[PDB]
């Protein structure tokens, strides 16, 4: 595969074996990062944001088909507002986790 | 036979000995390591250490000329 | 009496070490 | 297989030792403490 | 005909499917690899023919209309069998008969037509040397003419069918058994028609001239082989030598046949049953309770093992003999507790300490006993319940009178009270003594038995026991 | 739901076995067998009930309100993924299949419950759902089914603290611990009574009082019932409530033995009429005499046997008897006389009783791994 | 209440008063094992019995 690693022997530089599968620079990314991984389950009462927020990204993903029955052209982006400390951080990890 | 093969592996175990770190294995019997030279080699192993007294991040043990797991 | 009593239980669970090695291959190898 | 050649034709443990204790003896024993204040 | 014919022409040939793949594959293998180049001591007609009598023990049932089977003895019976290029016509002729069954009809084997079922080995150049064949040949027919058994005017055609198999028997004994294992896979052949010759004979007929020829049959085993024919023909000797006064137990112990060494894990297991009453039956207790176990742990995995509800209960009438007592209904059945509620209630009077009890028992149960036949080592368990009782009553009191355990045990009398304690330090249950001037009976209280030698004793049988299974695990490994 | 399903196998018990008590106890559970769904756990109740000829539309109406509850799943499972949520079919009846759990039978319940286990990533689902695995184990009594999910109820608490759902769990190895003849491990799952709530299977907390206090003067000595159930305000002031279990517990522990065997008589036939103490009250009270026994016995060296007739139980024959089948029963360390008419004791060392223990194990091990080996390798 | 520990005598009031740590390390700490190798026999049976 391209980006993977090998031995190699040294007298000639010839290729001896495949040496695993280190990382994915995305994947060190978010291990530096550390968001709290979050779910449905941890959410205190926000029940109609929950709706809110599957209508714009969980059904464009899992039935794009019903945006063409309806011939729209499907939403991108999505704004979340209110006072701080109040779940928009866990609100974004539990749908991105849950699709 | 055996125990007096067992002892006469160990003069790899000489004085001009430098130091390593431990990495991962691939396999059994076999390792990766990283020097203190910067560069990291892939090694064979001595078979008479006992291989769960490694990982954490392990200092190790290298051959001067060879560079192999001492 | 303890120590005899380990003996004889580490050497069985050998014995299946083995029958485990005796009838997976037979099917397998020939 | 199974040949058996025929010549001729917990939940279970301790309450059996109980049973063979007390197995004719003072099954019912309630009511004799009632007789035995003004006998003993 | 429409109740018959929807239900009548499948049972012939289902059957058919079947006996193409089973016997025929029998005659297939045990004709050509038995007197042919060899089946060894991993061999697996043998087990072929473990295979061949347990399926048709509960097959047949039924009394044969429409030749379901009626018309498989007119097939199976006109048989050479000598070579491939013979018997290729014979694989036509295992479906040749299946039209005559079909097309036509057969004749009808009701009770009256087996007499023109047993002299073919003469028809169409048959022999008796091949008797891999032959044996085999008397066993196809002689197993299922006796497997229902049908006791009603047949016994003389089960007689003549063994006679023709006992004419194979006689050149098993004298011609050509080498090798060929011609004495070997016919060891199984006389041991499983024996119990097909006892049950005629234990029906309606004598027992003992067969024993005479039995030993005759002894005669020639282990005179030219020593495998599987010193086993079978031992238990065969004794399955009525018990019940009978016949000396016969003391010449088992000093006999040479008492090890084959190997006798097929079954055959095996209960040969340490038969020997293991006759030290019962003869009072050699401590001996016998080992042997007992041992031919206990050594059955195979069947549910209606009426044999096993016998071993079941006389393992531990001998160890009341001795004392010890298991809880029986460790492994209780739906079959085991109808089998077990007379007899549990005799150990229920064992672990107490009452006298009468023991006769309130053996007039309830009595006639009961006699069916099992073990009521002469019931008889005698009063001693063992009176030295239960004196241990049982010198642990708990320390000084009683010799004039107050009399009225405990029922003994109606204090003249004896002395007499049983006597015999109990005589046998050594107490220790202590007795003021027969006063009449109480003091014990010491006991010292420090840790500070002793013996429980090193309860180490060192172990010690070098658990040892043994640590070698065994070692000598049972590393066949690969 | 489960959640109000023990108090029907109490009340089977309460209708099969006390046999002349089986009036009242088939009419309460008619009461609620034909009425909210019940179809399959009463038709061999229904062998040990009376004839009750015409059933058979009182089943037609009832398997159609099953067939109706069936049928708006059969309705939901193609709307629910036309426009999918987390697999909302699944998600629908994750709910509705505890229903179909006390309608039908575990068949229904465990292909359902594995199906659905799967789609929750979180254990907060998964592991409410091992709740009802276990509880239904409890009524058909799975002795095997129980020891999977334990474990796989256990292995999920870790992570997080998961305290209502230990808590919680406590409770049910503290009723299957004394489901078995496991004493020493029921009053230490219930070692708490103050995170314990007012739950659904011993609806009164007091019942619970009861359970957790008739264990506990088994499995520990004085020097720990003299600190922790005596002086518990969250324990006394439960069984302050109660008359008789205040008494039935300090009358050992003011040593008024008089009055100690008054109560137990009748905690005794409480305990065979009770339901999951009925398998073991004969195990009971021969444990609770010997504790008894042994108490009082091992003040004194000297007592005289006449002096426990007006002290501690009347009837010296009575004390006779019992004594004696005690010491031949190798416990109740102390040696009766006589014909002086005293009790004599002895104090043996803590070896050869620890020794007796020992003997025993060391023959059962090696009955297990003697017949191990004759039964693989042939 | 084990608090103090001795003999109390009726007939003239006579404590005889003792005193041993009989030993409890020995024993019990190896009987626990025992029970911990019956299980492990126990799961012999779900790589063997169930197996071969
Ligand atoms: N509605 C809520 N339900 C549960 N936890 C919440 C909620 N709101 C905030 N939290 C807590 O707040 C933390 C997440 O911060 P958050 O509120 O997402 O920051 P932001 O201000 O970006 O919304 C989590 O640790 C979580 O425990």
């Amino acid at each position: 595969t391209p980006n993977c690693r090998v031995a190699l022997r040294n007298d000639s530089y010839t290729l001896h074996k495949i040496l695993p599968n280190k990382v994915d620079p995305l994947v060190s990314l978010m291990m530096v990062e550390k968001v709290p991984d979050s779910t449905y389950e941890m959410i205190g009462g926000l029940d109609k944001q929950i709706k809110e927020i599957k209508e714009v990204i969980e059904l464009p993903v899992k039935h794009p088909e019903l945006f063409e029955a309806l011939g729209i052209a499907q939403p991108k982006g999505v704004l979340l507002y209110g006072p701080p400390g109040t779940g928009k951080t866990l609100l974004a990890r539990a749908v991105a986790h849950h699709t | 036979e055996f125990l007096h093969a067992q002892e006469e592996v160990k003069r790899i175990q000489s004085i001009p000995l430098v130091i390593g770190q431990f990495l991962e294995a691939v396999d059994q019997n076999t390792a990766i390591v990283g020097s203190t030279t910067g560069s990291n080699y892939y090694v064979r192993i001595l078979s008479t250490i006992d291989r769960e007294l490694l990982k954490p991040n392990a200092s190790v043990a290298l051959h001067k000329h060879s560079n192999a797991l001492v | 009496y303890l120590a005899s009593l380990i003996r004889s239980v580490v050497a069985l669970h050998n014995l299946i070490n083995n029958k485990i090695a005796n009838r997976d291959a037979e099917k397998k190898e020939g | 297989m199974s040949e058996k050649k025929q010549p001729v034709d917990e939940d279970n443990w301790d309450d059996d030792n109980v049973e063979d204790d007390f197995s004719n003896q003072l099954r019912a024993e309630l009511e004799k403490h009632g007789y035995k204040m003004e006998t003993s | 005909p429409p109740g018959g014919g929807e239900q009548e022409p499948p049972p012939p040939p289902a059957p058919q499917d079947v006996e193409m793949k089973e016997e025929a594959a029998t005659g297939g293998g045990s004709t050509g690899e038995a007197d042919g180049k060899t089946a060894a001591a991993a061999a697996e007609h043998s087990q072929r023919e473990l295979d061949t009598v347990t399926l048709e023990d509960i097959k047949e049932h039924v009394k044969q209309l429409e030749k379901a089977v009626s018309g498989k003895e007119p097939r199976f019976v006109l048989r050479a069998l000598r070579m491939l290029p013979s018997t290729s016509r014979r694989l036509n002729h295992y479906v040749l008969y299946k039209a005559v069954q079909g097309f036509f009809t057969s004749n009808n084997a009701t009770r009256d037509f087996l007499l023109p079922f047993l002299e073919e080995p003469m028809d169409t150049e048959a022999d008796l040397q091949f008797r891999p064949r032959t044996g085999k040949a008397a066993s196809t027919p002689l197993l299922p003419e006796v497997e229902a058994y049908l006791q009603l005017l047949v016994v003389i055609f089960m007689m003549n069918s063994k006679r023709y198999k006992e004419a194979q028997k006689i050149s098993d004994d004298l011609m050509q058994k080498i090798s060929t294992q011609n004495r070997r896979a016919l060891d199984l052949v006389a041991a499983k028609c024996y119990y097909y010759h006892a049950r005629v004979y234990e029906f309606l007929d004598k027992l003992d001239v067969v024993r005479s020829f039995l030993h005759a049959r002894l005669r020639t085993a282990t005179l030219r082989h020593d495998a599987d024919g010193q086993a079978t023909l031992l238990n065969l000797l004794l399955r009525n030598y018990l019940h009978y006064s016949l000396y016969d137990q003391a010449e088992k112990l000093v006999s040479k046949s008492v090890f084959p060494e190997q006798a097929n894990n079954n055959e095996w297991a209960r040969y340490l049953y038969y020997t293991g009453r006759i030290k019962a039956i003869q009072l050699e207790y401590s001996e016998a309770r080992r042997t007992m176990t041992n031919a206990l742990r050594k059955a195979p995995q069947h549910t209606a093992v009426g044999f096993k509800q016998t071993v079941h209960k006389l393992l531990i009438v001998v160890e009341l003999l001795l004392g010890e007592i298991p809880d029986r209904l460790q492994f209780r059945q739906p079959s085991l507790k109808r089998s077990l509620m007379p007899y549990f209630l005799l150990t229920q009077a064992v672990r107490t300490g009452n006298l009468a009890k023991f006769n309130q028992v053996l007039d309830q149960f009595g006639e009961k006993f006699q069916a099992d036949g073990t009521y002469t080592l019931i008889i005698r368990l009063r001693h063992n319940v009176i030295k239960t009782g004196v241990r049982m009553i010198s642990l708990s009191y320390s000084r009683i009178s010799l004039a107050d355990i009399a009225q405990k045990l029922q003994l109606d009398s204090p003249e004896d009270a002395e007499f049983i304690v006597a015999k109990a330090i005589r046998d050594g249950v107490i220790e202590a003594s007795i003021n027969h001037e006063k009449g109480y009976v003091q014990s010491k209280e006991m010292i420090d038995i840790y500070s002793t030698r013996e429980p090193q004793l309860a180490f060192h049988q172990r010690i070098s026991f658990c040892l043994d299974i640590h070698n065994m695990s070692v000598k049972a490994m590393r066949f690969p | 739901p489960k959640n109000p399903d023990l108090r029907i196998a109490q009340l089977r018990f309460l209708l099969s076995l006390p046999e002349h008590r089986g009036d009242a106890a088939v009419r309460d559970e008619l009461m609620a067998a034909v009425r909210d769904n019940n179809m399959a756990p009463y038709y061999e109740a229904l062998c040990k009930s009376l004839d009750w000829q015409i059933d058979v539309d009182l089943l037609n109406k009832m398997k159609k309100a099953n067939e109706d509850e069936l049928k708006r799943l059969d309705e939901e499972l193609e709307d629910a993924e036309k426009n999918l949520g987390e697999s909302e079919i699944r998600d629908a009846m994750m709910a509705k299949a505890e229903y179909l759990c006390r309608i039908g039978d575990k068949e229904g319940a465990l292909t359902a419950f594995r199906k659905t286990y799967d789609k929750t990533v979180a254990l907060g689902h998964r592991l409410d759902i091992v709740f009802y695995l276990l509880r239904i184990g409890l009524f058909y009594m799975d002795n095997d089914l129980i020891t999977r999910n334990t474990e796989k109820a256990k292995s999920l608490i870790e992570e997080g603290g998961d305290w209502d759902r230990r808590n919680r769990l406590k409770v049910y190895q503290g009723l299957y611990c004394v489901a078995i003849r496991d004493f020493k491990q029921a009053a230490e799952l219930f070692l708490d009574t103050v995170s314990t709530f007012t739950s659904y299977e011993l609806m009164d907390y007091k019942t619970f009082v009861t359970y957790t206090v008739y264990v506990s003067m088994i499995a520990l000595e004085r020097p720990d019932l003299r600190e922790k159930v005596i002086k518990g305000a969250e324990i006394l002031e439960v069984l302050h409530s109660l008359p008789a279990v205040r008494q039935y517990l300090f009358s050992l522990y003011e040593c008024r033995y008089s009055v100690f065997f008054q109560s137990l008589a009748v905690v005794e036939q409480e305990m065979k009429k009770d339901w999951l103490f009925a398998p073991h009250y004969r195990y009971y009270v021969r444990e609770m005499r010997i504790h008894a026994y042994s108490q009082l016995l091992e003040s004194y060296r000297s007592l005289t046997l006449g002096y426990m007739a007006e002290a501690f139980g009347v009837g010296v024959e009575f004390i006779d008897q019992e004594l004696s089948r005690f010491i031949a029963a190798g416990r109740l360390h102390c040696k009766i006389d006589k014909v002086n008419e005293i009790v004599e004791t002895n104090r043996p060392d803590s070896k050869n009783w620890q020794y007796q223990e020992t003997i025993k194990k060391g023959d059962l091990l090696l009955n297990r791994v003697q017949k191990l080996s004759r039964v693989i390798n042939m | 209440d084990k608090k103090f520990h001795g003999i109390l005598d009726q007939g003239e009031g006579v404590l005889i008063i003792f005193d041993e740590p009989p030993v409890d390390k020995t024993y019990e700490a190896a009987l626990e094992t025992i029970q911990n190798m019956s299980k492990v026999v126990d799961s012999l049976y779900n790589k063997a019995k169930k197996l071969t």
